């Protein structure tokens, strides 16, 4: 994935984990709890999340882009009101993008909520009282609302997102543009070479023309993305991985570990992190493409779910 | 009609008219034109016995084989940019850095198309923040005269409508159709945007997808659509607190965001330095100005070939954007390459030293703002390659204006060196360096606040730290 | 690759032939490449370095018959292309330079490479040579725009003082006109001193 | 506008033996009595000692001319480097010493020489030039 | 013009951030004003470690000195560590 | 501006300081103005201009205006202990005008 | 009907006069001195020969005007530094 | 001729060339000394160096494929509005490129096709040569889809056309 970006192999992997996500449990009743993994990339612009975006959004199937849950609307020529879906209705067992998600609105925030805790969304006018499947797993991304992001504050404190909403989302990443100068020197000669790019036939120091598509309208073993996308389809297509004791006295030996060391303080880990817990590991068996989830899969769930909230 | 013969007090008046045949296309908004025509009647749906007049257009009148030589001959001028430059509002004194930068603004970059389809800005924006009476509104009512596609606004008279495009209903089909704002008025030049920071904050937003995007996206009425605007946004705007304060940081001293900051491809802030000389300068060349010796004065210089004509350099403006768009050479790729990282590691040191990161994000898109200046120093002299001399002024221009936006226990040390080294004697760095580490970069700000004040002067290659003063 | 400075030149060549061409004037052609003629040269000197290199290892012999010969060959053509783009750049320079001397010397030097210095002296020392033999009844290097007129009025744009000619004299008094026999006359037309026709 | 009419042209630490007197001597702004003799006794000095005295001081404006820093002409940083074009504020290098400074020196250095008559201060003069 | 080049000299400013590899340089020998041994290039400058270095031997080295330098540049300390010097 | 009742085209109204074009427009209790009506001074009291872009009109009208204006100061009254910049509420760019 | 014109006026009376006003205005609360209050010298010079009527500005008018700006400035200012500011000034205006 | 420069840069155009073996040491051409170009590799050769690499090697060493501005796409829109084609972008030498490849390879289509095109398209440059001031925007949008062949007969043509209306109402 993104193989033009310098560093982020945590994220990286944080995103394939997303992609083979989880898997769904009905109890008994059928009552409901969620498979599906949501992930927020935080941080500075320029930094990698756009363009990280861009290659989920064309790596994943059922990809829905943003930049919301479900409404009833209206428009010019209707004399009537219908229901609407969002891209998380749209993207129902598929994945939202949403970049620039600082910037939403207070009556989509609102029923966020309802994607985030039971995978669906409620409608509450025009006597359409009903409820609809929105069962996605969603990547996010978000900039602070004033100046460079402030590492020091919290996302709660850089962005205008509660940290009653943030909590939400499985992982959350911060990212900032480091001003390391291999980096520097890397990014800078690609753009260099691509504002030195010359279409082919024209002469140096010759303008670009507009006229084209118009007048010639005469009609390190890193994989490809089709293979990428093969191998994770046929994963979602041949197993459904079940949950192994070893595999539970790991997880539960790291969620009391993660929720008792001074992780505490820097977090208030919580039941979320666990049942997370639970989805990384099993999406790692699905990665491994295994019949079971066990003990491996949750030692390497656990390393970069610590990771992604402390930094180490 | 033209603005210059409107009667005092009127507000401008206007007529529809109608052309045919070859006459359609022959003109675009806001260009001065000469219409021959009959002046005649039509009964439009909406007084009584009463009537709607119209012209119907029998004659329009608004490169040459010559001019064509005459440019060439000015490309070939040694001496073209100090030409231009002083070209540039020629009874504005000083500011010759500024002026520099808004003639690379006016010749703009070069636009590029990948093979992917996508699509690379060659439009310059600047802005001029600074204090009262700095010529910054004078600048850009000249930059609305020399720029051959212009738009002047002033930042309270808009709206978010006027200025991306709006909706209207043709009073003579009696359908709604879209007009264009400011910005797509501006599209192929410059929208000189006065008084910028008295804005609102939706039209500001409205700004953005124009600004960087160079397009207007649109869904009113019905009417969906998407509309283009090449445009540089020449802004310009006063600081919060009226003069710029000193004692506050950038971030404070400027309302507008971080993220709109960045698409500036040139910052300058602009400040009085009340020195006497200076201000001696400006007073004679302001009374030269009012005394009317000033039309003689810019006739010599134009005689001369020292400056050059309003409709000469607005040929000449649209001549280089039409034949010409330089290419960086590979030595002056990796020199700007270079300078990337270059003043990267300086704002690291820079945050570092200051422990807080700056209003100004110097972040890659910078570097294809000096890039885009680059070009457009190219460009002026037609020369197919941007060469690394390009690049050199490219930089300079750089390091005026965005790094002096951007770049803006002790206590101890200092009265250590007070006490060690007494007044006319000279401490070697190097020995220095090693005293105080050995106790430590508080070292060298010691060293700037004692070099600020009288008392220090580095000396000798800057090897000699000479206690000079008190 | 070995050609693409090849392309480079002849791109400049290309360039100065229409600056050339464009104007109704002679203008006086822009400065000798010697940087991209250098890369080129040393290019070339690549080139012979690796056939003298593999014509040594030829007494190895790995697959030679088909191998060194189509290496040999690739290399061979390389250097045929750049002395290609070479003479095409030198030729179109010479031919402005006769040009110039039929023009103007028969009757800016930074810009040319010493050798093309020399080479033009030698071009108008011959020039001057065939007007001066046999033929000398006729000035060679006179005009070639056919006389329209046997007297013609000339206004003299610049100060000469008096000149004689063959049986009689101008007094070059500037802003002053003559009527004149045109033969009499031309040379100083072609200097610039005398205006008209 | 009053400008004062006098460029002063001082020799510091000038020493009379005679009375261990350390004067410094304005050759411009002092009268001519007390440039030829001293101001404490009055014993006169030995002139060609004197124009010795204007030549150590006119070599060493050269010299002090040719070692200077060179300052950035609008930080007013020191150049620390041997090989840079200008500073990296922008700005271009500028003598610490401006040379018009030093062509008014030896200005009045011509004007005293062919006044007072110093015959060797002013072959050195002439030899600097030809 | 000397055949034992037509590896190739960068100048020094093409060093910065081209991390842990291999460079021949050309630079004018300083001494900073920080004190430590520097090479000089119209480019830029570059602070030197001759800590491990071999110098060829029919030579003096001495401050402003144009003296070839190879050795790897490090961006850790942002020095360049000198093999060998002629 | 305002959308025209005949011809439901939109067009410009001129406020005070084009109607004292060529004349001298009268600014009572300058201090007590709200700075969002203060700030719409500024082009026309030194540019000679106004310069709208609203609901598709876009231009520059001429307002050759000398204003005269009247304030008390910040509080109630006049204080000479403090200067200018603390006697009133004013910022330097409309007070340099 | 009457346009004055600047024939002949003291050009470093005025340029002094602003020079020394700008100084004295660095002091960060006053009235800010710009390069606009010099040509409010100038607008006021023609503004009193407009008054008489007159083709040309005479050094009464300039003289007066420098007055007018020097007294609005030097008013501008907390009384503990006024009489300082009236002392330096006074060379200005005192010549008429 | 040898010297002809719009030749030389024609002969420094691409074409698509297929290898017919493999051989050491000409991975330069990919960019590498060090490699041997395979079999089927298929490469982007400048023509002075394909036209010899394309016969020589008995099999020879390349086989030249196809070109693009030869494709059936670019024959057709050829052969339906010979005036209304953007010649200069498909290939700026495109006939000078189109001689070389009839004769490299006999292919009498081709050379009927380009006959056609060189034809038709030389009526509508004659119209624009022979028109004058007393320039028309309808020949810009013309001149721009011209050839550097056809832009040095244009430019020919139409200083005939002028030198002679000069001669005939001037003195
Ligand atoms: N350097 C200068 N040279 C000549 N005239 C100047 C100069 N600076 C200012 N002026 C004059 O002072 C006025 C400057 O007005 P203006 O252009 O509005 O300045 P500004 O930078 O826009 N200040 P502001 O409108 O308060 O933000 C004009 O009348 C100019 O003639
Ligand atoms: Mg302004
Ligand atoms: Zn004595
Ligand atoms: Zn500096």
């Amino acid at each position: 994935l993104a193989p033009s970006i310098y560093g982020h192999d945590h994220i990286k992997k944080a995103i394939l984990l997303m992609l083979m996500g989880g898997v769904e449990k009905n109890l008994e009743n059928g009552s409901h709890l969620r498979g599906d993994i949501n992930i927020l990339m935080v941080g500075d612009p320029s930094t990698a999340k756009s363009q990280l975006l861009r290659f989920v959004l064309n790596t994943a199937s059922l990809a829905i882009a943003t930049t919301l849950t479900a409404a009833v609307t209206t428009d010019r020529e209707t004399g009537e009101r219908r229901l609407e879906a969002g891209a998380m209705v749209l993207a129902d067992r598929g994945v939202v993008c949403i970049d620039e998600f600082d910037k939403m609105t207070d009556v989509d925030r609102v029923a966020i909520h309802e994607v985030m805790e039971q995978q669906t969304v409620t409608i509450a006018k025009a006597g359409i009282h009903t409820t609809l499947n929105a069962r996605c797993s969603v990547i996010a991304a978000a900039n602070p609302v004033f100046g460079q992001y402030d590492v020091n504050r919290d996302p709660h404190q850089n962005i205008a997102l509660p940290d009653s909403l943030l909590s939400r989302f499985d992982l959350l990443f911060v990212v900032t543009d480091d001003i390391n100068e291999i980096r520097d020197r890397s990014i800078s000669e690609h753009v260099l070479r691509t504002h030195r790019y010359l279409p082919p036939g024209y002469l140096e120091g010759e303008p670009v023309r507009e006229r084209l598509n118009l007048s010639l309208a005469v009609g390190p073993k890193l994989v490809t993305i089709p293979f990428l996308r093969k191998y994770v389809q046929y994963a979602k297509e041949r197993v459904i991985p079940q949950l192994t004791q070893e595999a539970i006295n790991v997880i539960v030996k790291n969620y009391t570990d993660l929720r008792n060391d001074d992780n505490t303080k820097k977090s208030p880990i919580t039941a979320r992190t666990l049942e997370t817990l639970i989805r990384l590991a099993t999406a790692h068996a699905k990665v491994r493409l295994s019949k079971t989830v066990n003990k491996v899969d949750a030692k390497v769930a656990a390393n970069l779910l610590r990771f992604a909230l402390l930094g180490e | 009609e033209i603005p210059e013969l409107v009667p005092v007090g009127e507000m401008p008046r206007n007529l529809t008219m109608t052309c045919d045949r070859y006459l359609t296309n022959k003109v675009i908004p806001g260009t001065r034109v000469t219409i021959v025509g009959i002046y005649s009647i039509y009964n439009s749906k909406n007084g009584v016995a009463i009537r709607t007049p119209y012209i119907k257009i029998l004659g329009i009148q608004s490169f040459t084989e010559e001019e064509e030589e005459e440019f060439l001959q000015l490309s070939r001028n040694p001496k073209l940019y100090e030409i231009l430059t002083n070209s540039i509002a020629p009874s504005i004194f000083g500011n010759e850095d500024i002026k520099k930068a808004i003639v690379c603004l006016l010749m703009g970059g070069s636009k590029k198309i990948l093979p992917d389809g996508m699509r690379l800005r060659g439009d310059i924006n600047v802005l001029l923040l600074g204090d009262p009476g700095t010529a910054k509104s004078q600048l850009l009512k000249f930059v609305e005269k020399v720029s051959p596609i212009a738009v002047y606004t002033s930042g309270k008279g808009s709206s978010a409508a006027g200025l991306t495009a709006s909706v209207q209903r043709d009073p003579m089909t009696r359908e709604f159709y879209l007009e264009g704002g400011a910005m797509v008025l501006a599209d192929g030049g410059v929208v000189c945007i006065d008084e910028f920071d008295k804005m609102r904050d939706e039209d500001r937003v409205a700004i953005h997808e124009a600004m960087e995007q160079q397009t207007i996206s649109i869904a009113k009425a019905g009417i969906t659509t998407v509309l283009n605007s090449r445009t540089s946004v020449l802004a310009a705007a006063n600081p919060i607190y009226g003069r710029y304060d000193d004692l506050k940081s950038p971030g404070d001293n400027i309302d507008f965001q971080t993220t709109i900051l960045s698409r500036f491809d040139m910052i300058f802030i602009v400040k009085d330095d009340h020195n006497e000389e200076r201000d001696i300068s400006i007073a004679n060349h302001v009374i030269n100005i009012h005394t009317g010796n000033a039309n003689a004065m810019q006739n010599q210089q134009e005689e001369n070939g020292s400056e050059i004509s309003i409709e000469k350099m607005k040929r000449y403006i649209t001549y280089c954007r039409l034949k010409c768009a330089p290419r960086l050479s590979p030595q002056a790729a990796e020199k700007l390459s270079s300078n990337f990282v270059t003043i990267r590691k300086q704002l690291l040191i820079n945050e570092l030293e200051s422990t807080e990161r700056s209003s100004i994000p110097i972040t890659i898109r910078q570097l294809e703002a000096i890039i885009r200046i680059t070009e457009s120093l190219a460009k002026l002299e037609l020369s197919p390659i941007a060469q690394e001399r390009h690049v050199d002024e490219a930089i300079r221009l750089f390091q005026a204006s965005t790094m002096d936006a951007a770049s803006q226990e002790i206590r101890r040390f200092e009265q250590e060196l007070k006490r060690r080294l007494p007044i006319g004697w000279s401490t070697s760095y190097q020995t220095l360096r090693r005293e105080f580490v050995d106790t430590q970069l508080a070292l060298d700000k010691a060293l700037y606040a004692l070099e600020k004040h009288e008392t220090i002067q580095l000396r000798h290659q800057g090897q000699n730290i000479y206690r000079s003063g008190v | 690759m070995y050609g693409d400075l090849g392309n480079k030149l002849v791109l400049e060549a290309k360039r100065t032939k229409q600056l050339y061409a464009r104007s109704n004037q002679d203008v006086n052609l822009p400065m000798y490449h010697e940087d991209i003629i250098r890369n080129i040269l040393k290019e070339v000197s690549n080139l012979r370095k690796n056939t003298e290199y593999l014509k040594e290892q030829q007494q190895l012999g790995m697959l030679d018959d088909k191998v060194a010969k189509c290496q040999y060959f690739v290399t061979l053509l390389c250097m045929e292309r750049n002395k290609r783009c070479l003479l095409a750049y030198q030729r179109l320079r010479t031919d402005i330079l006769d040009s110039m001397a039929w023009n103007n010397n028969g009757l800016d030097t930074n810009n040319l490479s010493h050798q093309e210095q020399e080479y033009l002296k030698e071009y108008c020392d011959l020039i001057t040579d065939l007007k001066s033999g046999d033929l000398v009844d006729i000035d060679l290097s006179g005009s070639l725009v056919p006389p329209s007129d046997v007297f013609i009025d000339v206004r003299v744009l610049k100060d000469a003082g008096e000149i004689q000619t063959e049986y009689g004299v101008f007094n070059l008094i500037k802003d002053s006109q003559f009527f004149v026999r045109q033969s009499d006359v031309e040379r100083l037309i072609q200097q610039g001193y005398l205006q008209k026709i | 506008e009053f400008k004062d009419p006098s460029l002063s042209l001082v020799v510091p630490d000038f020493l009379c033996e005679y009375c261990f007197f350390i004067s410094d001597i304005d050759f411009c702004k002092a009268a001519p009595e007390s440039i030829f003799s001293c101001v404490r006794c009055h014993k006169a000095f030995n002139q060609v000692l004197l124009q010795e005295h204007l030549i150590q001081k006119l070599r060493s404006d050269i010299e002090s001319y040719l070692i200077q820093d060179l300052r950035c002409s609008r930080c007013h940083k020191v150049k620390r480097d041997y090989m840079s074009a200008h500073c990296p504020c922008a700005g271009a290098w500028e003598g610490t010493l401006p040379r018009e400074s030093i062509v008014q020196k030896l200005n009045v250095f011509k004007q005293v020489a062919k006044y007072y008559g110093f015959d060797i201060l002013l072959s050195c003069i002439a030899d600097l030039t030809i | 013009r000397n055949e034992n080049f037509q590896m190739s000299i960068t100048p020094i400013k093409n060093l910065l951030g081209r991390d842990a590899q291999n460079f021949l340089l050309l630079g004018l020998l300083n001494k900073n004003f920080k004190g430590n041994w520097s090479l000089e290039d119209p480019s830029g400058s570059v602070e030197i470690d001759i800590s491990q270095t071999i110098p060829t031997q029919g030579h003096y080295y001495v401050p402003g000195c144009m003296v070839l330098v190879e050795g790897i540049y490090y961006s850790v300390g942002n020095k360049f560590h000198v093999t060998s010097m002629t | 501006v305002r959308k025209d009742p005949i011809t439901k085209e939109w067009t410009l109204e001129g406020g005070a300081l084009v109607l004292a074009d060529k004349g001298v427009c009268l600014i009572d209790e300058f201090d007590k103005m709200n700075d969002q009506d203060r700030t719409s001074i500024h082009e026309a009291m030194e540019q000679q201009s106004i310069s709208i872009s609203k609901a598709g009109i876009v231009t520059t009208l001429q307002a050759r205006c000398s204003i005269i204006a009247a304030a008390n100061p910040n509080g109630g009254r006049y204080n000479s202990t403090l200067p200018l910049a603390q006697n009133v509420s004013l910022t330097e760019p409309i007070l340099s005008r | 009907k009457i346009y004055p014109k600047l024939h002949q006026m003291d050009m470093d009376k005025v340029s002094r006069v602003y020079a020394d006003l700008r100084r004295e205005s660095i002091s960060t609360g006053s009235f800010p001195i710009t390069v606009r209050h010099l040509e409010s010298i100038l607008r006021i010079a023609e503004s009193f020969a407009k008054m008489r009527l007159s083709e040309f500005v005479s050094s009464y008018d300039l003289d007066r005007a420098i007055k007018v700006v020097v007294d609005s400035f030097v008013d501008a200012q907390k009384v503990s530094v006024r009489r300082q500011l009236r002392r330096s000034f006074a060379i200005y205006t005192l010549g008429h | 001729g040898y010297y002809d420069i719009d030749d030389v840069l024609a002969d420094g155009t691409e074409f698509p060339c297929k290898f017919q073996y493999d051989i050491p040491g000409l991975g330069y051409l990919e960019n590498n000394p060090g490699r041997p170009i395979t079999k089927n590799t298929k490469l982007n050769l400048p023509l002075w160096l394909a036209r010899i690499l394309a016969i020589v090697g008995p099999v020879p060493f390349v086989e030249l494929l196809p070109p693009d501005m030869f494709s059936t796409k670019v024959m057709n829109a050829i052969k339906t509005d010979p005036v209304a084609l953007d010649l200069h972008s498909i290939n700026s030498h495109f006939f000078s490129l189109a001689i070389k490849w009839i004769m490299l390879f006999s292919e009498k289509e081709l050379a009927n096709v380009v006959s056609e095109l060189l034809l038709q398209r030389a009526q509508e440059l004659n119209h624009h040569a022979s028109s004058l001031s007393i320039t028309n925007i309808a020949t810009s949008t013309f001149l721009l889809k011209l050839e550097e062949m056809e832009k040095e007969i244009y430019k020919k043509s139409h200083e005939s056309y002028k030198d002679t209306k000069r001669w005939m109402f001037k003195k």
